[PDB]
């Protein structure tokens, strides 16, 4: 495996360089939002956002050194905690608000078009404004979403052999996190504080996760094929 | 064969 | 100003072994009905015993009652779970429940979807295990999950506790004669299986609020309440 | 109110 192989700041270059586009929605300002429209909008986006996703996934230092069914694995545990990670993200600077494409800004309010949204909103700019309180940086961000990835899934999967290169490979994203810390001049307390701070929130991610995606099974109760195969891998 | 699973196959 | 954070390292690991909840017993071929029974009796009586245990948690005493409910609301069953996951470390393929109730997952199988949870939390023991995770690791990660799992529904004080308490965990780490890179690199590893944790509280929430058999008692209720 | 309000102050 040549992941275990890069230095620090090579690692940071390759998902930094990894990072997939910030798309737009086609939130016409015109039309009136309603329930349906509004989902039909995150719906569309998160669809296309997915197919980025995967070949995201594909540059993530070690993951494509899995098998194809633990690469499967992964991706369906943890498709919907790396979006709203992406999401918090791009929302740091925009308080009180979710910025879900550029062109398509949400506070809480518009959020209560679709009963029962409101609270995993709420959850999300509360993230958002963690965040922004840390002031965290992008190599961290790339950093922690990578985390996600292969930490998500690896409890649900003969082959220990796999689980233990992934936890390698999580131990060298840990490395690089530390290494970014310290050169931004934090002591060592300061290292191993912030690293737990940041690991932390990552817990919060899988509750917003898990609680979204169990009312995202009820909603099924416009969406394409890929995103109903990773919806049905929950149940 | 699930979608995904083609998606991460294709090259 | 909270004396929590005057605590030195080994001022901290003492204060949580010595609030450490006491092991209950159970009552001494189960259906599914008698299954749940046990297990949300031996829970019930765990809830009295995790609230005095909070109490003594350095800090938790300093946050009004409004904050104090937040989080054990929130996080009552990882709490459980953990403390189970814990007990059930010397015995692989095991959850001991209690030391006269000791189960494998075939017998989880009684309860028609609990052999998931079940096997997740068999997979969070070993995974303790082969980590040779340390009785004063333990009581710091479990009160991580306490001050941690609710501060973002709601936080200045808690979130310097939980610093006071990532400094405990790193003490004793190097205590043990783990390099640098070792104590961090074993810091995250602790850490991230606090996300799974999370994740089982939630899957195990969600059945718990489905089936409403067993005489589950209103404390309990309330508890499970604050999830629906 | 709530139970878990008795058990936080005794
Ligand atoms: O089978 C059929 O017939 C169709 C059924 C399948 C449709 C799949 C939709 O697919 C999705 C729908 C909505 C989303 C969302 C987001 C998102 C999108 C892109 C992104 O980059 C980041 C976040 C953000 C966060 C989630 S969320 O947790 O709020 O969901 C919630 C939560 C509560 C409610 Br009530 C509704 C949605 C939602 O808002 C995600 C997927
Ligand atoms: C009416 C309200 C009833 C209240 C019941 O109350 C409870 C019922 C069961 C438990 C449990 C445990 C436990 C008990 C004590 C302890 O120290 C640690 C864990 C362990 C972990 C949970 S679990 O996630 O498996 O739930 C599940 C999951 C799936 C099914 Br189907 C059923 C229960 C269950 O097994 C906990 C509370």
């Amino acid at each position: 495996s040549l992941a275990l192989s890069l230095t620090a700041d090579q690692m940071v270059s390759a998902l930094l360089d990894a990072e997939p586009p910030i798309l737009y929605s086609e939130y016409d300002p015109t039309r009136p939002f309603s329930e349906a429209s509004m989902m039909g909008l995150l719906t569309n986006l998160a669809d296309r956002e997915l197919v980025h996703m995967i070949n995201w996934a594909k540059r993530v230092p070690g993951f494509v050194d899995l098998t194809l069914h633990d690469q499967v694995h992964l991706l369906e545990c943890a498709w919907l905690e790396i979006l709203m990670i992406g999401l918090v993200w791009r929302s740091m600077e925009h308080p009180g608000k979710l910025l879900f494409a550029p062109n398509l800004l949400l506070d809480r309010n518009q959020g209560k078009c679709v009963e029962g949204m409101v609270e995993i909103f709420d959850m999300l700019l509360a993230t958002s404004s963690r965040f922004r309180m840390m002031n965290l940086q992008g190599e961290e961000f790339v950093c922690l979403k990578s985390i996600i990835l292969l930490n998500s899934g690896v409890y649900t999967f003969k082959s220990l052999e796999e689980k233990d290169h992934i936890h390698r490979v999580l131990d060298k994203i840990t490395d690089t996190l530390i290494h970014l810390m310290a050169k931004a001049g934090l002591t060592l307390q300061q290292q191993h504080q912030r690293l737990a701070q940041l690991l932390l929130i990552l817990s919060h991610i899988r509750h917003m996760s898990n609680k979204g995606m169990e009312h995202l099974y009820s909603m099924k109760c416009p969406l394409s094929d890929l995103l109903l195969e990773m919806l049905d891998a929950h149940r | 064969h699930k979608i995904l699973h083609r998606l991460l196959q294709d090259s």
